[PDB]
């Protein structure tokens, strides 16, 4: 017949090919389909959703409700950090575990601006101020509130809004980062400070929670699919 | 240009091949004793827990499938001669259909259920598969029951039904032997079954497993505190 | 060049609903409930107006400092709600949506946070070391609903189990992190700024029309995401109550009525 | 020659694969066909030919003439059932036999209407009313005439006429059905009553027989070919 | 859309692979004894049951047929050697072709029959047919006779004839051998034909077969009481 | 694209008849009886018109409450039957349809319900272990016809066999059930309402023209699908006639007359 | 290179194939033919002439 | 005809400055350093436009005839010029452009050359075993450099490891022979014709921006490549001045300033 060559390849199987194959059930009546809220498009739109971070990993307070909740008071160090982390959103065990953190671990690599969310539930009769500080990477994480302001720093009232919202930018020499540990594509880190104080009058509880929440911007991008280590297996079933 | 998010569809996401059976089957002389000259598997995605977990990230889903079949085979001792090469015969019994007893019974004929036949040494075996579901899309959760219970009933074991369960009998099953008669020596073999979806929709996503798998539904056992330990102010 | 034939084989305020008046709201996935069209079905449907889709106000429940939650399932609360409930057991198929109210009123002086989630297909776990062995009396509890636990508590009896669930608050009762069950379609009630919650839940399902009473297609969580305090009280409580108003209800196969044996 | 590149699947032998083969034979004059009458197009054309049911499969009447028959009398306890069975068309023993359900096992998946027929085979004196009535899934089967009424009920006058036909219609949450036992899957259940009674002058016969019929309508469709449980072997000729 | 009946044509109802005979050939050191050497199978489709069944649904049939071949080898002792790779004959024999009476005689050069020589471990042998049917169409059930006896024979059996035949040898035969010689270690094999009908046209649909078959016609002889017991008023 | 040559290789009221009367009817297949056309042949055939087409009637038969059935083969049935039987034995080949008409008439204070069925091909079941051995002599009983049975009786004789069919009521006589036989043409004689079945049967075979001496084309089936009563008497009986006429009958291959050795 | 999948009876001889081969002896002048009487197109032309019947096959 | 859809599978004078004044050319691969376009990029930069774009003039060497040559790392070298230092280090991505003037002067009576070569990512070798082991306060020397030795010699300390460079002559410190480093861009200096060098080093690295700090993006090379002489006496040396300015110089990542610690 027509005369071929086999080139190297042949008769091996890639599970990443994209090719043709015979169907055993040729004839089929395919159930049509009908239009069933929240369909998907892309993995990306469910790291767009807001989702709570949990700050609080203390040894008593992890893997429980209060490792979502961040203690405010009128009486703290005013010169000490309310909380701390670093800028790594698929390591961090912080941030890993969020479904942000979730889609990532399925890829390797990560570009794009981040927006991070507080909301406050205390009282009404409560107010204060707070400085929410982003520092990228290269001098020494912040200590203390004159080193966090020259990044980049919001303001917070607490009295007016109850909620407050802080956009992380896209900044780094490499075009993308990767989900790992790693010192040469490191992100930065997130502070934060007291502006005046938590100030409350009699009858009124001096101390509140915070709580905070993380999502992906639309200019947030993956590569390089590859398996996570969030799942394991030990013996197939009998 | 710009970056784009070409490889974060759904069908990029969900196009591998992910292993869901090891199966296996022996060549040898059949004895009164039990022995695993042919076997049965019955289909589903839940045996692993990586395609399960990717998955179960939404409610809903519809997809065509694509199947491929590697086989394995070995010995087991060395003074009982050797073997020529074997030829396997996979059959898909649909629910309703007889299932066999034997290696060797008329079940076998496939007049209609289709069936592959592989020889070893040859290119890993696949086949495709349409949307076959009754409904309009494949539902991972289901909440509620197949029976309830009546006043009326005589017993309760008549509404008696397990939950989140549809059906007892879904998809059919896979019957594997080995169509070679028995040599002097035993024959080892090991059938390993890939699965990919294609055309994929989805619908309703929700939050991923956190804690490791219990069954088919969504209990849970041990191993309830994944979180590690971290400081307040420690970057 | 496609080959083969099949497919397949190719290469890849006020609100007044019916006779009931309540004085911003979130609409699930941003679908409003709607009747069956006429490119989808399967008889003459029954389609009920103003005599089932109206308010129908559950029992209220207490929230303290060591309250954990509670859950309810839909359509099964409503089982004895009105003609709803009627018209549920005399139908062999049933169809409708839903609009959720969640009150809670306190002081300038209190505070706390109340996260309301709506999940579809929502699947509990069990109790026991046997899978799925949870009875349907139990997994149908009506408009009381249950309630949240921060424990696993393993049942020890071998004689009579239980068959009851065990929800824990931290993996949301079905093995994932609560803090992700945002995903789902939610609203949070701060003390400080608001007093209450709406939501509109439209029809999901793999199919257009299905039984309600073997299967619930919608389920109710109430968390509180901060605990409650009030100046420096020891012992704080506060009602929550939850209102539920179905909309755009079809039935259809009309027989003798069903006579669930709930214990 | 060509470069080629084989691919998974290559010298694999699928039962249901559709390519060309050489001929053996070629150069064959083919006998021309002639026009025979009963040529049938689809399989579902015989599902639509009415066949007797086998309602009364008795110990000591199945497998006999009499298991076609269904004895009427005019001194019948009129508060019981005549007849009930369920709408189980592959699985039910009643059905599974017919002609119908002969084609059905060859079948995975149905959906469609039915249709089910009931002779009368008494005198011409004779006059009764009966009440045959089908009842959707879900509360208990009917076990008498006030709970049947509620379903879906045809009144039959046995003087006027001495057959009649009642159409099941199609509902069902699923698209399809399963052609085995299944309660995901039920259909319903079907029964008869006595509407007033059996009435026989004097000098007649005071009992009476009466036959059943079932087919498909035009709307009925099948999935999903499969093997059936209804033939077997066990040596192969010699 | 609606649902449609494209999977209930009957090009769809045979468009599968039916068994229709499985055939032994050993290869060891010609004797005087009986031996197995090479194999001649009758051509039809009754041997099986479930595509005689499905046939039998109708009274004529016409249509192209579709054969595929298996072969699968094993030895039977470990002590004698082993044997290198066999290649394996087939040849069509019609009615009034000569038949052969050993492994090696002239009837194996197919000057004008048509033969296949396969190789073993290659893909399984496959052939395409037309209709050859003297009449217009196959006759599945046939009520006669071929013979008449007549008042004027001699004796009784010149015109006796068995009933529901038309032709003692029709379609012919398939002789099966192995070309190689005999190594000094035996080895079985065993061939399985698979036929699937092409393009085919029926008429006059009967009822299926409810009992067991016994023979080539419509006799019955145990297992008559096919339906099992039930309740009257019983759902 | 299609590379071999070879297609296979290719993928996948009154009725007068002649001189004779009778005073709805059923088409079988719905194909009228017609002759040959010019598009189909293999001589100058030999066609009566008015000779052989016309009304035989055949023996009368009893029914009471004990029978079980009757059957005939046609065309042995009509092989001594005037001028058709001589054209018969005299040709090679023949051709023919069928009008098949059945009378049984009843009182009112009757009941009963018969059966009749055409059946092409109509192959029934030996009565021995051996396969088809039945004798020419017993497959062709005639016009007398045979009867059916409740049960299978083996023929214990090892030195002079019966050699004849035992037909099985509630399997038709051929290993299928009863209840399927409405496949074939056929039709109802209720006592209640009818008298009188009718049938048109027209040539059905895989050839255009056969023998009609070594093979049958058809057979008819008559069975008591409800019992016959009368009042309250303990027997009863009534007469039942059959009656066919050939249609659009030819034959061909004229030659010395055929004798058959029937016994 | 092209993806390719082998089919069923790949490597088998059928010896009523109709398939094409590679030529031993490329560049041939073959002899032109000329025109010979009794040149014969059909088998059938064959059966067309008349033959003598061995009637009478008695054993003598 | 490509099959497969990814690209992949396919088969394949006084020059003046700021404020500083120097009284030919080379330009690197002919390209003149200009600032980043809209069309790469990853906030708003800052770019410095003559307070840190001047000539910053390092420390006088000595050349005489056992010297056997120099080097520096840019913008290592600069980390301690003016508010360039201040910039670099409260800034956490830098990107710049250079010129390099090169000054030595000496009479008609003496006789030598030089050569200098400007080297992208300049790595140099080792002075132990251990590979890669060299500390970063030794890789940063500063405005001070390092010098060239004519032969390897190993570290034999045990305890405390030096860590430092062992750049050898005639393998330019690098493995490779000195005679080929004229592929790269270069200047040579020749006592009888000329007494200065001047180059321009346009921004060079696989990043359009990138930290200053952890990463050196030019080396300079200075090497004898005849001996110095002059009449006929014993000893001879003379100065060598070496002078950078920085060109379109930008900076991004304000925050806290950088303090790293050389010893
Ligand atoms: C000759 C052998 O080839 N026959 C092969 C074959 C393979 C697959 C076939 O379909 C099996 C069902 C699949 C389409 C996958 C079923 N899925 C989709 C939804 N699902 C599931 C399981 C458990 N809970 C929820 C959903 C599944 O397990 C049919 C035939
Ligand atoms: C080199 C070997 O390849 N030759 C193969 C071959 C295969 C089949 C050939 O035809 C055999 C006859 C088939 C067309 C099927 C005959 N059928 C159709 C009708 N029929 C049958 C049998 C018994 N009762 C009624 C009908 C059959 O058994 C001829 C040659
Ligand atoms: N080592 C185990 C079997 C290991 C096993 O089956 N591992 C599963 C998951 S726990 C698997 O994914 N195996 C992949 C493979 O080896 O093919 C045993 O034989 O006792
Ligand atoms: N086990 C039997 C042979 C079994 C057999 O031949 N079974 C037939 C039908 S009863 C069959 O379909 N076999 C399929 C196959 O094994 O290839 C024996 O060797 O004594």
């Amino acid at each position: 017949g027509l005369p071929v060559l086999n080139t190297p390849g042949s008769n091996q199987y890639l599970t990443s090919d994209n090719y043709q194959s015979p169907c055993a059930i040729p004839e089929f009546d395919v159930t049509p389909p009908i239009d069933i809220p929240g369909e998907v498009k892309n993995m990306m739109e469910l790291a767009e959703i807001d989702t709570m971070i949990p700050l609080n990993l203390e040894n008593t307070k992890r893997n429980t409700m209060d490792m979502y909740r961040v203690t405010l008071s009128d009486s703290a160090d005013l010169s000490q950090p309310i909380l701390c982390f670093s800028l790594s959103p698929a390591s961090d065990p912080r941030l890993s575990h969020t479904m942000l953190g979730e889609v990532l671990n399925y890829y390797t690599h990560w570009a794009g601006s981040l927006k991070f969310t507080f909301l406050f539930c205390g009282s009404m009769m409560a107010t204060g101020k707070i400085l929410v500080a982003y520092a990228p990477p290269g001098a020494q994480p912040p200590t203390s509130r004159k080193e966090a302001m020259l990044g980049t720093h919001v303001i917070w009232d607490l009295g007016l809004q109850s909620s407050c919202t802080m956009v992380v930018p896209w900044i780094s020499n490499v075009t993308y980062r990767q989900t790992t540990q790693d010192s040469f594509t490191e992100g930065g880190y997130i502070s934060m400070f007291y502006q005046t104080r938590i100030v409350v009058p009699l009858s009124t509880p001096k101390s509140m929670s915070m709580l905070g929440f993380v999502s992906a911007c639309n200019d947030f991008s993956v590569r390089l699919l590859r398996d996570t280590t969030h799942i394991s297996q030990s013996a197939l079933p009998q | 240009q710009r970056r784009s998010r070409s490889e974060s569809t759904i069908e990029s996401f969900f196009a591998r091949g992910a292993c869901v059976a090891i199966i296996e089957v022996d060549n040898e002389e059949p004895t009164t004793r039990a022995q695993k000259l042919f076997a049965m598997w019955r289909i589903t995605y839940k045996d692993t827990v990586q395609l399960r977990r990717k998955l179960e990230f939404f409610t809903y889903s519809r997809f065509d499938m694509e199947l491929t079949f590697v086989v394995t085979a070995n010995f087991t001792n060395t003074n009982n001669g050797h073997a020529l090469n074997q030829v396997y015969q996979i059959m898909y019994i649909p629910p309703g259909a007889p299932t066999p007893k034997s290696w060797d019974d008329y079940t076998w004929q496939t007049s209609s259920n289709p069936s592959i036949f592989y020889t070893y040494g040859a290119a890993p075996a696949r086949i495709s598969v349409p949307y076959v579901g009754l409904a309009n899309a494949y539902s991972h959760f289901y909440d509620g029951f197949a029976k309830v219970p009546l006043k009326t009933d005589a017993n309760d074991q008549i509404g008696d039904s397990l939950y989140s369960a549809m059906t007892v009998d879904d998809f059919g099953v896979l019957a594997i032997r080995v169509v070679n008669d028995h040599n002097p020596t035993k024959v080892t073999s090991k059938v390993r079954i890939y699965m990919k979806p294609k055309h994929v929709r989805v619908w309703c996503p929700r939050p991923p497993r956190a804690v490791p798998y219990y069954g088919p539904g969504v209990d849970y056992k041990d191993n309830l505190n994944p979180l590690s330990e971290k400081g307040l102010t420690t970057y | 060049i496609n080959y083969y034939k099949d497919s397949a084989s190719n290469a890849a305020l006020q609100l007044t609903i019916g006779n009931s008046t309540i004085t911003n709201s979130v609409v699930a996935y941003g679908r409003w409930p709607e009747f069956i069209r006429d490119d989808e079905a399967n008889d003459q449907p029954t389609e009920p107006d103003v005599a089932t889709c109206r308010f129908y106000t559950l029992d209220t429940v207490m929230w303290g400092k060591e309250s954990k939650g509670w859950w309810w399932k839909l359509p099964d609360a409503l089982r004895d709600m009105g003609l709803f409930g009627q018209n549920m057991y005399y139908h062999y198929l049933g169809r409708s949506g839903y609009t959720v109210h969640v009150q809670c009123n306190a002081s300038k002086f209190h505070q706390g946070a109340l996260g309301v989630f709506a999940i579809p297909e929502y699947c509990l776990a069990g109790d026991s070391d046997k899978q799925r062995y949870t009875s349907y009396a139990n997994a149908n509890p009506g408009e009381k609903g249950g309630k949240f636990y921060s424990q696993f508590n393993r049942d020890t009896a071998v004689t009579s189990p239980k068959r009851e669930f065990c929800p824990v608050d931290y993996l949301l009762g079905c093995g994932v992190l609560l803090g992700n069950a945002f995903v789902y379609p939610h609203q949070i009630i701060n003390l400080r700024t608001n007093n209450s919650a709406t939501i509109v839940l439209p029809y999901v399902n793999a199919m257009a029309i299905d039984s309600m009473v073997k299967h619930n297609n919608w389920g109710i969580a109430i968390l509180p995401l901060s605990p409650l305090d009030f100046a420096q009280e020891s012992s704080v409580e506060i009602p929550i109550t939850v209102t539920i108003a179905p909309m755009c209800s079809e039935f259809n196969g009309l027989r003798n009525v069903t006579a669930p044996k709930f214990q």
